[PDB]
RNA sequence: GCUAAUCCCCCAUGUGGACCCGCCCCUUGGGGUGUGUCCAAAGGGCUUUGCCCGCUUCCGGAUGGGCCCGCGUCCCAUCAGCUAGUUGGUGGGGUAAUGGCCCACCAAGGCGACGACGGGUAGCCGGUCUGAGAGGAUGGCCGGCCACAGGGGCACUGAGACACGGGCCCCACUCCUACGGGAGGCAGCAGUUAGGAAUCUUCCGCAAUGGGCGCAAGCCUGACGGAGCGACGCCGCUUGGAGGAAGAAGCCCUUCGGGGUGUAAACUCCUGAACCCGGGACGAAACCCCCGACGAGGGGACUGACGGUACCGGGGUAAUAGCGCCGGCCAACUCCGUGCCAGCAGCCGCGGUAAUACGGAGGGCGCGAGCGUUACCCGGAUUCACUGGGCGUAAAGGGCGUGUAGGCGGCCUGGGGCGUCCCAUGUGAAAGACCACGGCUCAACCGUGGGGGAGCGUGGGAUACGCUCAGGCUAGACGG
RNA sequence: CCGAGGGUAGGGCCCGUGACUGGGGCGAAGUCGUAACAAGGUAGCUGUACCGGAAGGUGCGGCUGGAU
């Protein structure tokens, strides 16, 4: 009337927890970076973008983001940010 | 992983294995990649074993894993002779 | 299994002597030599022209009733001969001949195939050494058909070997008397046997 | 006219049923190649390029059997049978290995191939297939 | 190899995309006779260079949109409106096949 | 037809119509008898043929023939049926199997007992 | 409320990899490079300055998958028009990745008699059954793929699932309680029940093969290896064999003289299925231990569910036959009884007092632990006719024109080479089939080998015919 | 936001069934007449129209598959 599959279920709930926690912070920071990048604030834009970029690849180390997802996410982050800064500018740090 | 093992043919109380390379996740008598020899445990014929030792070493080279009771039939067939 | 019944009624229907008994066949107490007419209430009534079908039924039944064999195994052999290369008639006749119970009766080990079966069936026969009790075994060229020594010292085999001193046995067969052992040399050509059967008509029976 | 080739074969077939010495068909460099095979294989005495009212024709000299005994003194044919295989309605193509033996060997299948007009025999010889023109015996 | 077909552009009413009608022959499996069958492909034309009536080649490609799995290879011929007519008239006839 | 006519319309594969619809694919079907009576046959015959109305497990209710001399069939009798018309009895498309359920075998059969569901006498 | 790690996070290092910008090669997002930026890791065990299992990051291989395309895949046209995420574009979202898969906007398109849309039926194939072949029918078992896990939806964890014996939610149903509340998912192996014409043991075993975990011992394995049941099928075998009357009784027939069953029986000899006793497997040598170097190699041992079965050896009893048919097709004939009755019946047709046609008997025919029936498939059916049919009167020319699409098209010469034909080459899994041999005492079954083809991808080749483009002709056609 | 589904409302296709009713098939030993087959006793058949217990009759035009 029970197995260790119940055990396997329990583990999933904790990993989901840790997963959601990282992915939200990414989206929160990525947009935060994008936010600043429009109203640049060129230094602050690049400053945040690094912390997002970091959290992206650090989530990629685990089961959070697949290698290509992190790469996919980062490619879209930088591209949006830089072109946001191409209006006004200019990129105060790195980068880059 | 990719493996080299025995897929039973023959019939009831009439064993007859084919040594073969196929996915470990396959069903044992399932579709295989390539046959590389045969074997008769009941020894009812002059050559109840034979192995393409040339081929059996190719897969082994690339990461195929033999069963324990296949390693026997591969050593005896002189694949492990250095 | 096989026919296992009154065997003289067969010959009387066939209009031919089928030598199915051994000894009695040659005596004037034979069924045919006393009554050459069909078994039953109407055997003396004047026969009407047998249909095309009737003719081919008889010839097949004849060739089959000779070997005391079941219609299935008869059919299956014919089919095997129907697939196999060459003149179907020859291969069929040869295959019918290559049966162990027949080879046993041919080399004269027995008086009748009917008796030749029980000899095979009761282990009294062997081939190339090993014992065989299977009346259907497919005799090949090179097969050494012998009596088992544990059956060598028996009356019925002796009496029947005591007749096989000088009787000649077909161009496809050899024999060592006293030692109670012979050999199958080759597959009988149609010439080798003169069976009262137009075997062409047998093919034509099955082509319906 | 819709099938020039068939018309010829029909002109021949019809003409032989009344045992004409010859008969005329409208000319073509392809009808000739066929007629060539027809003559060499011995179906016709031969042909020659004539003109009718200034228009090109092929005259075909017909070959028959000997005078015969009985109520019907009409001789046998040399061409008993000739008819289209491939048609405009349906193009019949055969590879070499599937080329039919006309009348167990006694007749020929004229064929148009990428190596000229050949018979069944010649096709297996040259080793090529093609559109099956007609069968004749 | 990536499959390449030749066909006539029968519509240029889309943006950056044309309809390429490709025809083909084959003997009928039972009846022998050579029969014609055609099929329309929507092809990607990034520059909108191709016109109505152009006989062109298309190569099978990575998906561009839905229904778009071919890019235009090269111009083969220009100005075959005679073929577009053959296509168009058949469509027009369909309004006389209803009830 | 022209070859072209064949390419367009093709040939028409004509289907076979079952002669035993109430069977609905099955070799035999169980039913219960509603009416058991006698019916006069059509020309050029003359008799009183034994017939049963049976309501099947296929939802159908068909008229069935009763083969053999004498029977123990009545209303509410459970019966099994098989195919085969009785030509001279229009509307009868099925035979009742003797020796099954409430259908006993024929008393005193000696010849052909399997078809009349009668055990072998000693 | 305490605590460990191969649990979790932070800094570092950067072989490398990830991203933006630039550039060289390439040509869809492929490879390299420079600047900026970003990213690692985990230890455990024994014989302990050395091994073993791990861990991290990156490149390649191999294997298993995702997605996309060409061609092929049933019935109804008494379904003829279908379509607003619809077709395409721009920009994002999303994924491992392409994509209207999703969103916003813009354009107004997309599909359809070469059958769209709608309805009906079906999981598809290797193959299987039949058939001379062509073709028809079919997809159980075995192998490949798909789909599903009471009915639906959804995501979580993960390399991989939107997961049969994991999770959430809604429904139906059922159950349990202490009436306060809760639980389940056999289309896993058995088994129950209902339905039905009908389809199995709540068996035995991890010894074998394969699988999961572990350094390993080993543990789990209703996969599987076997057993039980059911003539369901195929195959092998048995109920005996030799002798034995001008021929018992019994029964049938009869011209009353006789004919039949019938060498059949009886009886004589001979053999010895069953059974009783003795011995008793092939399947099992690996892992492991020993030495060697935990490798190469050599040597040692353990273990058998089936099973004391098969089988080998000794003894040894004459030991189950049934079913259908006997008018013609179609093989097998007589008597009695009934009297258009009872009944038979696949078709033709039988029975109304001389029935080889009903029922019984004798005799006969055919098969034989089977014989018959029903149902369905193909065949006979050249009766949907490609192979291989027809339309004056047999079923069948449209009442007649005109013409759309389509189908088909004269003679000559060139170019292309699409059809077409040839060669090379890849694929065409295995099993099945075909041929040969071999293993079970034969066969069925099974093993080893051999021959292949269609069909498609590829390269090369040919040009007669069909095609296409080009240039001519006048016989068709039209005009003066 | 979308969303299983539940609910309200109006459509479409199919199946089953229904007082009663239309003809159809078979049964057959009933009833009425005799339309068709011969020149079938008014040559027949035909499309159409009207009429009559019923086969049928008649008008109009058509066919010979009409005897003489
Ligand atoms: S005795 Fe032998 S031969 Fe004479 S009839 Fe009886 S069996 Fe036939
Ligand atoms: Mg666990
Ligand atoms: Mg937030
Ligand atoms: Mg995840
Ligand atoms: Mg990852
Ligand atoms: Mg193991
Ligand atoms: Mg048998
Ligand atoms: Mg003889
Ligand atoms: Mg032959
Ligand atoms: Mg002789
Ligand atoms: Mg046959
Ligand atoms: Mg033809
Ligand atoms: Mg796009
Ligand atoms: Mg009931
Ligand atoms: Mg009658
Ligand atoms: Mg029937
Ligand atoms: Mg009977
Ligand atoms: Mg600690
Ligand atoms: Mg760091
Ligand atoms: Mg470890
Ligand atoms: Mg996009
Ligand atoms: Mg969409
Ligand atoms: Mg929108
Ligand atoms: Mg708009
Ligand atoms: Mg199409
Ligand atoms: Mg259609
Ligand atoms: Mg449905
Ligand atoms: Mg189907
Ligand atoms: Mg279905
Ligand atoms: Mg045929
Ligand atoms: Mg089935
Ligand atoms: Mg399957
Ligand atoms: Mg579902
Ligand atoms: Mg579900
Ligand atoms: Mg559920
Ligand atoms: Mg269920
Ligand atoms: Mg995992
Ligand atoms: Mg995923
Ligand atoms: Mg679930
Ligand atoms: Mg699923
Ligand atoms: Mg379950
Ligand atoms: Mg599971
Ligand atoms: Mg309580
Ligand atoms: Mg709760
Ligand atoms: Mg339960
Ligand atoms: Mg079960
Ligand atoms: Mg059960
Ligand atoms: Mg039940
Ligand atoms: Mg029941
Ligand atoms: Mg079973
Ligand atoms: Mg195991
Ligand atoms: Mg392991
Ligand atoms: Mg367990
Ligand atoms: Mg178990
Ligand atoms: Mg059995
Ligand atoms: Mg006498
Ligand atoms: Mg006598
Ligand atoms: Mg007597
Ligand atoms: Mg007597
Ligand atoms: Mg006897
Ligand atoms: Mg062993
Ligand atoms: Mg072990
Ligand atoms: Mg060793
Ligand atoms: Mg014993
Ligand atoms: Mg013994
Ligand atoms: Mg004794
Ligand atoms: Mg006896
Ligand atoms: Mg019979
Ligand atoms: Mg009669
Ligand atoms: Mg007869
Ligand atoms: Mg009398
Ligand atoms: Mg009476
Ligand atoms: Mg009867
Ligand atoms: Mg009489
Ligand atoms: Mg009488
Ligand atoms: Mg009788
Ligand atoms: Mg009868
Ligand atoms: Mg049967
Ligand atoms: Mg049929
Ligand atoms: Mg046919
Ligand atoms: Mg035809
Ligand atoms: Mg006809
Ligand atoms: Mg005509
Ligand atoms: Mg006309
Ligand atoms: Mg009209
Ligand atoms: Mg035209
Ligand atoms: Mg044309
Ligand atoms: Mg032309
Ligand atoms: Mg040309
Ligand atoms: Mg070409
Ligand atoms: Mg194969
Ligand atoms: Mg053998
Ligand atoms: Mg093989
Ligand atoms: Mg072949
Ligand atoms: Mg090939
Ligand atoms: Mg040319
Ligand atoms: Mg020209
Ligand atoms: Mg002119
Ligand atoms: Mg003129
Ligand atoms: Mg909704
Ligand atoms: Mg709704
Ligand atoms: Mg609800
Ligand atoms: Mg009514
Ligand atoms: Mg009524
Ligand atoms: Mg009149
Ligand atoms: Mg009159
Ligand atoms: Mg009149
Ligand atoms: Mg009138
Ligand atoms: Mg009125
Ligand atoms: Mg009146
Ligand atoms: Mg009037
Ligand atoms: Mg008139
Ligand atoms: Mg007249």
């Amino acid at each position: 009337r029970n197995l260790s599959a119940l055990k396997r279920h329990r583990q999933s709930l904790k990993r989901r927890l840790r997963n959601k926690a990282k992915k939200s912070a990414i989206k929160t920071l990525s947009k935060k970076a994008i936010q600043l990048a429009q109203e640049g604030k060129a230094e602050e834009a690049l400053k945040i973008m690094r912390k997002a970029e970091s959290l992206i690849d650090k989530a990629a180390k685990g089961s959070t983001l697949h290698k290509n997802a992190a790469a996919r996410r980062k490619s879209r982050l930088m591209r949006k940010v830089r072109q946001l800064l191409e209006a006004a500018g200019a990129p105060l740090i790195g980068g880059g | 992983m990719v493996k080299i093992r025995l897929a039973r043919f023959g019939s009831k109380h009439n064993p007859h294995y084919r040594i073969v390379v196929t996915d470990a996740r396959r069903k044992r008598d399932g579709k295989y990649i390539e046959k590389i020899g045969y074997y008769d445990p009941r020894k009812t014929t002059p050559d109840w074993l034979k192995v393409d030792v040339e081929r059996a070493r190719y897969w082994l080279s690339v990461g195929a894993q033999p069963t324990d009771t296949a390693r026997r039939l591969l050593r005896q067939a002189g694949v492990f002779r250095q | 299994g096989r026919y296992i019944g009154p065997v003289c009624r067969l010959c009387r229907r066939e209009g031919v002597k089928l030598y199915l008994k051994g000894e009695r066949c040659y005596s004037p107490k034979c069924a045919m030599e006393r009554r050459p007419y069909p078994p039953g209430q109407h055997g003396q009534k004047r026969a009407r022209r047998p249909s095309d079908y009737a003719v081919r039924l008889r010839e097949k039944q004849k060739l089959r009733r000779i070997y005391g064999i079941s219609e299935r195994q008869f059919r299956n052999l014919f089919e095997e001969a129907s697939k196999k290369k060459g003149v179907t008639g020859s291969v069929f006749l040869g295959l019918l001949e290559s049966r162990l119970d027949n080879v046993v009766y041919r080399l004269g080990f027995a008086v009748s195939r009917r008796q030749a079966r029980q000899l095979v069936r009761h282990g009294h026969i062997t081939v190339n050494g090993r014992r065989v009790d299977l009346p259907s075994y497919r005799v090949r060229p090179g097969d050494e058909i012998a009596v088992a020594e544990k059956s060598r010292n028996l009356e019925l085999i002796r009496q029947n070997l005591e007749a096989m001193k000088g009787r000649k046995v077909g161009p496809w067969l050899s024999l060592d008397v006293e030692g109670m052992k012979g050999k199958f040399l080759r597959l009988p050509d149609r010439e080798d046997l003169a069976l009262p059967v137009n075997e062409q008509l047998v093919i034509e029976f099955y082509s319906r | 006219l819709t099938d020039p080739i068939a018309d010829m074969l029909t002109r021949i077939r019809n003409a032989t049923r009344v045992y004409k010495e010859s008969t005329d068909v409208p000319a073509s460099r392809f009808k000739e190649e066929i007629l060539r095979i027809l003559a060499r294989e011995g179906f016709i005495k031969g042909y020659e390029r004539v003109d009718v009212d200034g228009k090109p024709y092929l005259r075909v000299y017909l070959k028959y059997g000997p005078r015969r005994q009985g109520p019907d003194p009409r001789p046998e044919q040399v061409i008993h049978h000739i008819r289209r295989i491939s048609k405009p309605g349906r193009r019949v193509y055969v590879g070499v290995k599937e080329i039919p033996r006309v009348r167990r060997g006694l007749g020929i299948a004229i064929l148009s191939t990428s190596k000229g007009v050949l018979t069944d025999r010649e096709a297996r010889k040259l080793g090529v297939g093609g559109e099956l023109i007609c069968e004749v015996w | 190899p990536k499959k390449v077909l030749t066909g006539v552009v029968v519509s240029d009413k889309m943006q950056k995309t044309v309809t390429v009608l490709v025809e083909r022959q084959f003997p009928h499996p039972l009846y022998g006779k050579v029969i014609k069958r055609s099929k329309k492909y929507l092809a990607h034309d990034p520059e909108e260079k191709y016109k109505l009536g152009d006989v062109v080649e298309i190569i099978e490609s990575r998906p561009i949109s839905k229904r778009k799995r071919f890019r235009v290879l090269r111009l083969v011929e220009s100005g075959r409106m005679d073929l577009v007519e053959k296509y168009l008239i058949r469509r027009q006839n369909y309004e006389s096949l209803s009830k | 037809p022209t070859i072209n006519q064949l390419v367009r319309k093709g040939r028409e594969k004509v289907r076979k119509k079952s002669k035993v619809p109430a069977l609905k694919g099955a070799p035999f079907r169980r039913g219960v008898c509603t009416v058991v009576r006698t019916v006069t046959p059509k020309k050029p015959n003359s008799a009183l043929r034994k017939v049963a109305k049976v309501r099947l497990t296929s939802g159908y209710e068909v008229t069935a023939y009763i083969p053999g001399e004498g029977h123990n069939l009545q209303e509410h009798s459970v019966v099994l049926i098989r195919g085969g018309r009785v030509k001279d009895l229009p509307g009868v498309r099925y035979h009742i199997v003797r020796g099954v359920y409430d259908a006993a075998g024929v008393k005193d059969r000696k010849k052909s007992r399997s078809k009349y569901g009668t055990k072998k006498p000693k």
